[PDB]
This record gives structure tokens, C-alpha cells and sequence, in this order.
């Protein structure tokens, strides 16, 4: 299916305004289960729940751990890029 | 049998 570039621009404190679930330890990957109502990613639109979350920010989550996935997720600030494909 | 985090 299509990769997506998807922006999303976030202010230091507010959260991305989404649920992931899955990763490497699953056997599959990174995939959105929630859009939160009136945070950045619902504000910002492109993202999709079903989306696997394929890089952010250039950085590669395709083999990343649920765990390694939320550390470099909820390190990105300000105007961030996510690839995403949906399964 | 996931685990699901808020971001």
C-alpha cells in the first residue's frame, strides 16, 4: 500500500494524541489504535487507526520493540514527520 | 495479548 508522509505539529506540552500498539516482540509492527479527539494528530489529520508507523522523524520503527517505539515516539517535539502505511 | 501506550 501507499506510504504516507504525515505531518503533525505539537507544542512542548501537549502529547502526539495517539495510541500504538504491537512491535518486534508481536511480529508486527508498530500500529495506531487510537486517534485522542482534539490532539495534535486529530487537529492535524493524516493518520489513520490501522496505520503500521513505519519511521518517525527519519527514524526507522519497522523492527523497534513496543517499548523502544514509545521512547523514540515520545521524544520527538515541535513539527514531526511520520511514514505510515496501512495494514 | 499486546501492549497499547498513549503518546
Amino acid at each position: 500500500g501507499p506510504i504516507r508522509k504525515v505531518l503533525l505539529l505539537k507544542e512542548d506540552h501537549e502529547g502526539l494524541g495517539i495510541s500504538i500498539t504491537g512491535g518486534k516482540e508481536h511480529g508486527v509492527p508498530i500500529l495506531i489504535s487510537e486517534i485522542h479527539p482534539g490532539q495534535p494528530a486529530d487537529r492535524c489529520g493524516g493518520l489513520h487507526v490501522g496505520d503500521a508507523i513505519l519511521a518517525v522523524n527519519g527514524v526507522n520503527l519497522r523492527d523497534t520493540k513496543h517499548k523502544e517505539a514509545v521512547t523514540i515516539l515520545s521524544q520527538q517535539r515541535g513539527e514531526i514527520e511520520f511514514e505510515v502505511v496501512y495494514v | 495479548r499486546w501492549q497499547d501506550t498513549r503518546l
